[PDB]
């Protein structure tokens, strides 16, 4: 009956568990759906946390659906198939490559006790034709 | 970063009725499929319930073509409805394997929606300038004013006076229904002398050289880069530019994959995982995927000098014909051997300005092209050993004395490279010293650009060299101007003094007309021809969106492009395939080929009006009602093969098609050429191909040393994998302007330090022919000196900094530009989401 997708608020990590440069992985909306929470040390968008820096994305290439790997040096995502490259630091924009998308971004929320939630995602997933299954 | 908030799309359902799909866009010519079915129907996730028979309620693996993105998916109007339409990439299609470049998989969202909003820009009317601005119009009335006024010009100063800028191409905005139209109307009905093609200003071959050596330069089969020993890419960014065929053919070969292949195919010889040699003064992102795929030891990146190629290749075939590696006995079978005279002005000039190179035996063209290494080392900027390294990977025996296997794959950077005749013709004395032509892992080819779909009446009456047009527009000559498909505002040479002159002739034109009556037809026809008279141009233009050049033009006729109609065209390896209509063109708009017989109806029933009826019987034979009509009477007719070929039959072969050219038909399938000269017998008078004796001579081109001597920067210039041409979808396409809203200019970050850019910044680039402005991209992999400037793009056209230089055969030599550069603007605001990081895979 409804017009949206809709998602669940899932909680995904603490900001404890994050180290700087360092992605964590996670799955959401569900657990077929992997990606990954990264803090980048620097306010970007999307981003939360104290610092505007925590961000997450689906690590499915949005052309193919070959993980992505990430370069701490270049701090962007790399997709060896097809040589695409993503920057999380731009919204997730592809750099370089044969996605027509860039990189699916995750709503993330922080509550009082430093709980990450995603609660949205801002664009299709690789290899599922609506969002949440 | 741009993004469309689309959480779910609609699900294909199993009954959906299903097309056949060529890209639209590149000469790579990758298969798709589009789906539709009616507005107020959809899928489901169960398998029964959906196209591709499985339970979409589960997440799908890599690969799977039980996926669509987005940009795949729309709303259209077919049979005057609305309805789903799904356009995805054929899993089946040997060209592409399903895979979808950037450009091919947003076909849908670059489609015309009205339910949806996508590309609003779409021409729906026929336009006219009347009144003071453009006023839309009936088809009967804007065709009758052409008409009139290119009948009125032509009856009182000639043919000659009648310019045409149009496509000859494939594909969206081409193809050989379009392209026997126009043909047929400018060289049938018409003898059209003053006529250019949509990306070089006269009616000339971007590749006379090798088809005057008898080498077709659509030769070979895309099996064969899988094949090859050695890939030999000259002037060409294939991954960003002909990107499924590098990443379905080339890569498995690089990878190692093919050679399982090789060894059944080529048992009799070894085979190893494929090397390659790319010829480009720039390390491209095509340099490092060949690299990272098969190591940089199975790399040479020749980054040569911008324009020095003929060097390189001249003392790779002196050391190859010296070492005698050479196939021996192709040349004694099939190429010249008569000896030949040198003309009196070579070698810095041919025999004429219709021939600039010199046709002869191998052993005279090797003695005429002979050059050291030293030399060309010295010309190229290449180390000794690197030139050495080139002609072992391409000439060197393999193991037990077999002939090295060498796909020889050339581009723009070539074409539009410096003297295209000599150059072109030294490349492919590499690949015919080689017998790398007609055999598996072998061919010269033209990696290509748009999809070919050229059928028209002959050419003779233009010449050899054809006219300049843009200079004889440019000069005040010609008194109307018929363009179709193109848009020199944004991709001629010289383009900036184009521009000015241009505006001024439309714009007596438009001032008449604004002061004319138009209501009193015979008025507004006599007012515009006497600003013809007194210096001013009629432009007509014929295309799909408002273009930059239409906005000169007194009259703009709505044309509809692939998938609102039917239309066919090949590929790089000749593979013609059938795109199947799935919707209904916008508006009142009309494929190429009709309005080009209804505006042939018109000059008929108007010249018949005037008393001229001799010349307006010239304009019959355009009775045609769908564009299958014009199929029917160009291809069907006139091409080698045609009456085996129908659209019946191309669909019933689906998006694998057949290699032209067809050779018969036998239950239901089109049989067809994998290569040509597969029996050694070459394209022309006696069968035998001939070397060229093509000596290096420097920059040809008037005015490029001197441009270069007094200039600071190389602008390199050419394409970006992202961006369509001169974004004339994409500049209504936000992913792709989200990227890019002003062309880059790739510089090295310590050329930017020293002229005290950052990124983003706006900067001028400027010469003796011209200014624009681009947007800074540090690019570490730039070599100092050397920037590469977006080409063809709204906002900063790269083609106003080309000078007006030509070879003889008046092809345009981009690539050789040089310009100084300095800072407009501080990096704008509508930049600051940018990403400016590499391009490169890490
Ligand atoms: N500096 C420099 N300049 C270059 C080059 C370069 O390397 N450097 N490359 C050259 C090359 S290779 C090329 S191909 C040219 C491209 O130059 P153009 O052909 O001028 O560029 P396109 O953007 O291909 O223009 C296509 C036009 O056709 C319209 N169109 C699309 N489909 C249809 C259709 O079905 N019917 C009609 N009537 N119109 C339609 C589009 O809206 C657009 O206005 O640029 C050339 N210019
Ligand atoms: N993404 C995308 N792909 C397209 C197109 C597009 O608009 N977008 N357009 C299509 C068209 S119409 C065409 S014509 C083709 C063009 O395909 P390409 O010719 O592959 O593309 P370009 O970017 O024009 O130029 C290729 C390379 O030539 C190099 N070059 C410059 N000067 C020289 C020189 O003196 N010698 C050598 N050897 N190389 C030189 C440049 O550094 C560049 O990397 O691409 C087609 N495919
Ligand atoms: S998707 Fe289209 S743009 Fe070229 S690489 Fe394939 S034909
Ligand atoms: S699957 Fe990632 S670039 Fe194609
Ligand atoms: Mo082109
Ligand atoms: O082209």
């Amino acid at each position: 009956a409804a017009a949206g997708v809709e998602y669940p608020a899932n909680r995904l990590a603490n900001i404890s568990e994050l180290t700087l440069n360092e992605p964590l992985d996670v799955a959401y909306p569900d657990e077929d759906a992997a990606g990954v929470l990264l803090k980048l040390g620097t306010r970007v968008e999307g981003g939360v946390g104290p610092d505007g820096d925590i961000v997450g994305f689906s690590t499915i290439c949005p052309h193919k659906g070959c993980p992505l790997s990430y370069s701490a040096d270049n701090k962007t995502f790399n997709c060896p198939c097809h040589f695409s490259v993503f920057d999380p630091e731009k919204g997730g924009q592809q750099v370089w490559g044969q996605a027509t998308q860039n990189l699916p971004q995750y709503v993330l929320r922080v509550a009082d006790n430093g709980d990450i939630f995603a609660e949205g995602v801002d664009e299709l997933i690789y290899g599922r034709l609506s969002n949440v299954l | 970063a741009f993004k469309r908030h689309i959480d779910r799309l609609p699900i294909i359902p199993a009954d959906a009725k299903k097309h056949n799909v060529t890209c639209h866009f590149c000469i790579v010519g990758c298969g798709y499929h589009a789906y539709t079915w009616p507005i107020n129907k959809q899928g489901g996730t169960d398998p029964q319930n959906n196209i591709f028979g499985v339970d979409l309620s589960e997440q799908q693996q890599a690969e799977s073509d039980a996926w669509y993105s987005p940009s795949m998916y729309n709303v259209v109007k077919q049979d005057g409805r609305d309805v789903h339409v799904v356009i995805k990439p054929d899993h089946e299609c040997v060209v592409n394997s399903g895979l979808g470049s950037v450009r091919g998989a947003r076909m849908a969202e670059t489609s015309f929606s009205e339910a949806r909003n996508t590309q609003q820009q779409r021409l729906t009317d026929p336009l006219v300038w009347r009144y003071g601005q453009m006023q839309p119009t009936s088809w009967d009335d804007a065709l009758d004013l052409v008409a009139r006024v290119t009948a009125k010009i032509v009856k009182e100063k000639g043919e000659d006076a009648l310019i045409v800028s149009a496509f000859d191409h494939g594909g969206a905005g081409g193809g050989y229904e379009n392209t026997w139209g126009t043909g047929k109307l400018y060289f049938e009905a018409m003898k059209v002398k003053n006529i250019r093609i949509h990306n070089r200003p006269a009616y000339n071959s971007e590749v006379h050289g090798t088809r005057d050596m008898g080498v077709g330069e659509l030769n070979n089969c895309y099996e064969d880069a899988e094949l090859a020993d050695t890939i030999v890419a000259v002037g060409t960014n294939a991954l960003e530019t002909q990107t499924n065929y590098f990443l379905n053919h080339w890569i498995p070969n690089l990878r190692g994959e093919s050679l399982g292949k090789k060894k059944e195919l080529m048992p009799e010889e070894p085979h190893e995982a494929g090397r390659i040699i790319i010829v480009d003064p720039r390390r491209t992102v095509t340099v490092n995927a060949c690299e990272q795929t098969a190591g940089a030891d199975n790399v040479l990146h020749l980054a040569i000098n911008s324009g020095t190629d003929l060097a390189l290749f001249n003392a790779l075939f002196t050391y190859i014909a010296d070492k005698g590696w050479v196939d021996r006995d192709f040349i004694d079978k099939s190429t010249l051997r008569e000896g030949t005279a040198r003309p009196p002005l070579y070698p810095a000039r041919g025999v004429s300005e219709a021939n600039p190179g010199h046709l002869s035996s191998f052993e005279d063209a090797v003695e005429g092209c002979r050059m050291s290494i030293e030399e060309a080392a010295e010309i190229t900027g290449l180390d000794a050993a690197q030139i050495i390294k080139a002609a072992e990977w391409i000439g060197m025996p393999k193991e037990g004395g077999k002939r090295r296997r060498v796909m020889f794959g050339y581009e723009k950077g070539l074409i539009w490279g410096n003297d295209n005749y000599r150059t072109n013709g030294a490349l492919v004395n590499l690949a015919l010293a080689t017998g790398n032509i007609g055999r598996p892992g072998g061919g010269v080819v033209r990696l290509g650009g748009h999809q070919e779909g050229y059928v028209r009446p002959s050419d003779a009456h233009v010449g050899r060299p054809a006219a300049y047009v843009d200079q004889l527009l440019i000069g005040g000559q010609g008194g109307v101007h018929h363009i179709w498909g193109c848009d020199h505002y944004k991709t001629t040479l010289n383009a900036h003094e184009f521009k000015r002159v241009y505006k001024k002739r439309t714009d007596m034109v438009k001032d008449a007309m604004s002061a004319a009556p138009y209501g009193d037809r015979e008025a507004m026809v006599n007012a515009i021809v006497d600003a013809i008279n007194q210096g001013g141009l009629f432009a007509v233009n014929v295309d799909i969106i408002p273009t930059k050049i239409g906005e000169a033009c007194h009259v703009i006729l709505p044309a509809a492009t692939s998938g609102e109609m039917n239309l066919t065209s090949m590929n790089g390896e000749r593979r013609m395939r059938l795109t199947e209509r799935y919707m209904d063109p916008p508006g009142q708009s009309m494929p190429d080929c009709l309005i080009a017989a209804r505006l042939a109806n018109t000059m008929e029933r108007v010249l018949t009006e005037m008393g001229d009826v001799g010349y307006a019987a010239q304009f019959k034979g355009f009775d045609w009602q769908t564009e299958e009509d014009a199929f029917m009477d160009g291809y069907n007719k006139n091409a080698h093969g045609g009456e085996f070929v129908t659209y019946e039959r191309l669909s019933a072969m689906g998006t694998n098609g057949f290699q032209e050219p067809a050779t018969g038909f036998t239950d239901g399938k089109i049989e067809g050429t994998q290569r040509l000269y597969t029996d050694g017998v070459f394209s022309t008078d006696d069968g035998k191909a001939r070397f060229m004796d093509a000596p290096w001579r420097g920059l040809q081109a008037p005015g490029k040393q001197q441009q270069k001597d007094s200039h600071k920067y190389l602008i390199n210039n050419g394409r970006a994998n992202v961006v369509w041409q001169s974004a004339y979808l994409d500049q209504e396409n936000d992913f792709v302007m989200d990227r890019f809203p002003y062309p880059f200019i790739e510089m090295n970050p310590e050329d930017m330090a020293e002229a005290g850019l950052k990124e983003g910044d706006l900067v001028e680039i400027y010469n003796d022919a011209g200014a624009t402005q681009a947007m800074a991209y540090p690019t570490p992999t730039a070599r100092r000196g050397e920037t590469f400037m977006l080409f063809g793009f709204p906002t900063g056209v790269q083609g106003n900094v080309t000078s007006a230089g030509t070879n003889e055969l008046i092809i345009p030599n981009y690539k050789q530009t040089w310009g100084n550069i300095r800072k407009i603007s501080d990096a704008p605001r509508n930049v600051a989401h940018l990403s400016f990081k590499s391009k490169e895979y890490q």
